[PDB]
């Protein structure tokens, strides 16, 4: 009777950057999801592939718990088959993605007055990501035909851009809180039921 | 080894609308790593120039640099009334990040004489043992002033104490003050006491004067 | 708004020890390069200090090395500098140096700077005298008075003239440090010949470090 600890995901003090996006990993144990949709504590909570209720009567062998934080107005990028800066650079689904992506509102808790500027996002990037690709590299992005040589300067910017969360924001510029739960099916006797 | 910037020269006097030139020479080679900062009184440096080319962000076009190896030079085409200030160099190709040691841009100006005044001791500052005479030397351009105190006209050496303001941001003056500091016993015992002023400006030392009694 | 707010300067006792604190706001703290920089008054600058983002790539001035030790919080976004053994030689404002990323000492944005000053002088109000105008100076011309601000130790004093409305031709000096060890300085004012009984003149003599506001009328006599 081992139970899957979600709460040290979605109850974290501290959430990691976009482009630095924790992932968590989920085995061994019994995950009761049905208490989390059965909670109506989120703003989103869709699920692909897999159906949200009747969820917990399923068995996998590892489950991902992905989480970070982003702007209102970029939650609908965490999605298959979508498009933006998030999604380009920063944190991005495959098109065959099973499974759920949970967001909640965390203006109390990600926001400062004056600006809470430790959250960055990926702003400048040659190519996309790949899925479930991590960039942490903060190289100097050459925009130009001049070498940057390290030095960010005209057509040289810094990889990383500050979302600078105020209270005072509108919604869709506020920032939220993102749990992806990742099922993945490997030939090993699978270890996450969660009756 | 400390890398030692030596700057050229130590002040230099221009017009506005002047072009500017600023040396900065390395004891040894640091190939590019330099760059050039200005500084104003009262205020915490800004960066201009570095790695000896490039232009930081909002730094007007007139300003540029180049050099490599152990020489460097700053230029500013034409100079306004905001560029004049303090130009430090400072190297990054090693620790510790040495600076030169400044150099100072001025406005050239017309020659002017100062207005002088002498101030005797207040009668507060006697009901205490101490006496300071002040001498003001006010709005004078050439910034070169000599000043000697006479007591009895028997001038001292070590008890005045000069103070130079920096250049008058509206008549690109300078102003002097010196301090003759003397006990109040040793103050009243001698009966004159006069400040000679000597300058460009000046076709004779101009004194002022007082008496002790009024 | 990017911010830097240097503090937990002042006075200390030769051989004691202080610590300075960054205040960063505006901009990501956590992935700049950080400095200090100090500058003695009337001198050039000096590089103190050097911290990663990372914080382990550490570099100090070597004539501080074993006193000095710097330290950054990424989550908290604040610098900081811990100073041991203090000497007068260390008398200077330092700065906190925002450093353009990953060159390492082309420093973006500079801090307001925190004055430290090391001496064995004890904290000494100022007191302020008066400079009268000359008896029978002229007619139309300039006549000139000022207050004499002599013998406060910490540096830093405020005059100004007439609660800030008097600010055409007043001439604050720099202060001299005298044989005593004490700061001396002279504020003066030129105004036109005949206003003297007409116009009254004030100073506004402050001294943050002592808690002192000393005004005091100048007029002939
Ligand atoms: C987070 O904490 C709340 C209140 O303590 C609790 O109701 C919720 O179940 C927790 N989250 C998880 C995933 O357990």
């Amino acid at each position: 009777t081992n139970l899957c600890p979600f709460g040290e995901v979605f109850n974290a003090t501290r959430f990691a950057s976009v482009y630095a996006w924790n992932r968590k990993r989920i085995s061994n144990c019994v995950a009761d999801y049905s208490v989390l949709y059965n909670s109506a504590s989120f703003s989103t909570f869709k699920c692909y592939g897999v159906s949200p209720t009747k969820l917990n009567d399923l068995c996998f062998t590892n489950v991902y718990a992905d989480s970070f934080v982003i702007r209102g107005d970029e939650v609908r990028q965490i999605a298959p088959g979508q498009t933006g800066k998030i999604a380009d650079y920063n944190y991005k689904l495959p098109d065959d993605f099973t499974g759920c992506v949970i967001a909640w509102n965390s203006n109390n808790l990600d926001s400062k007055v004056g600006g809470n500027y430790n959250y960055l996002y990926r702003l400048f990037r040659k190519s996309n990501l790949k899925p479930f690709e991590r960039d942490i590299s903060t190289e100097i992005y050459q925009a130009g035909s001049t070498p940057c040589n390290g030095v960010e300067g005209f057509n040289c910017y810094f990889p990383l851009q500050s979302y600078g969360f105020q209270p005072t924001n509108g919604v869709g510029y506020q920032p939220y809180r993102v749990v992806v739960l990742s099922f993945e099916l490997l030939h090993a006797p699978a270890t996450v039921c969660g009756p | 080894s400390e890398i030692v910037l030596t700057q050229s020269p130590v002040s230099l006097s221009l017009s506005p609308g002047e072009r500017a030139t600023l040396s900065c020479r390395a004891s040894q080679s640091v190939s590019s790593y330099l760059a050039w900062y200005q500084q104003k009184p009262g205020q915490a440096p800004r960066l201009f120039i570095y790695d000896a080319s490039k232009r930081a962000t909002g730094i007007p076009a007139r300003f540029s640099g180049s050099g490599s190896g152990t020489d460097f030079t700053l230029t500013i085409s034409s100079l306004e009334p905001e560029d004049f200030a303090v130009y430090y160099c400072q190297q990054r190709s090693n620790w510790p990040r040495t600076f030169g040691q400044g150099t100072k841009v001025e406005i050239k100006r017309t020659v002017a004489a100062p207005s002088v005044f002498i101030f005797p001791p207040s009668d507060e500052q006697l009901k205490s043992g101490t006496a300071s005479v002040v001498c003001l030397l006010n709005n004078f351009y050439p910034r070169e002033a000599k000043v000697q105190w006479k007591v009895d006209n028997a001038l001292q050496s070590g008890n005045s104490q000069e103070s130079v303001t920096e250049q008058d941001s509206k008549d690109s003056t300078y102003s002097l003050s010196s301090t003759l500091t003397l006990s109040k016993a040793d103050y009243e015992k001698h009966k004159v006491y006069a400040c000679e002023v000597t300058h460009q400006g000046l076709s004779s030392p101009v004194t002022k004067s007082f008496n002790r009694g009024e | 708004e990017v911010q830097l707010v240097e503090s937990g300067g002042g006075l200390v006792q030769p051989g004691g020890s202080l610590r300075l604190s960054c205040a960063a706001s505006g901009f990501a703290f956590s992935t700049y390069e950080m400095n200090w920089v100090r500058q003695a008054p009337g001198k050039g600058l000096e590089w103190v200090s050097y911290i990663h983002n990372s914080g382990n790539p550490v570099y100090y001035a070597d004539s501080v090395k074993g006193r000095f030790t710097i330290s950054r919080d990424n989550a908290e976004n604040s610098l900081y500098l811990q100073m041991n053994s203090l000497r007068a030689e260390d008398t200077a404002i330092y700065y906190c140096a925002r450093a353009l990323r990953y060159s390492t000492s082309w420093y973006d944005y500079w801090g307001q700077g925190t004055l430290v000053t090391v001496s064995s002088a004890s904290t000494k109000g100022p007191s302020v005298f008066p400079l009268a105008p000359s008896s029978k100076s002229t007619s139309g011309g300039t006549a000139a008075l000022g207050c004499l601000v002599k013998d406060y130790f910490p540096e830093p004093v405020t005059v100004s003239w007439n609660s800030g409305a008097l600010t055409s031709g007043v001439h604050t000096f720099p202060a001299v440090l005298q044989s005593s060890g004490l700061y001396s300085l002279s504020s003066v004012v030129t105004v036109p010949s005949s206003s003297l009984g007409t116009q009254t003149y004030i100073c506004n003599v402050n001294h943050k470090p002592s808690n002192t506001k000393v005004d005091k009328k100048v007029e002939p006599k």
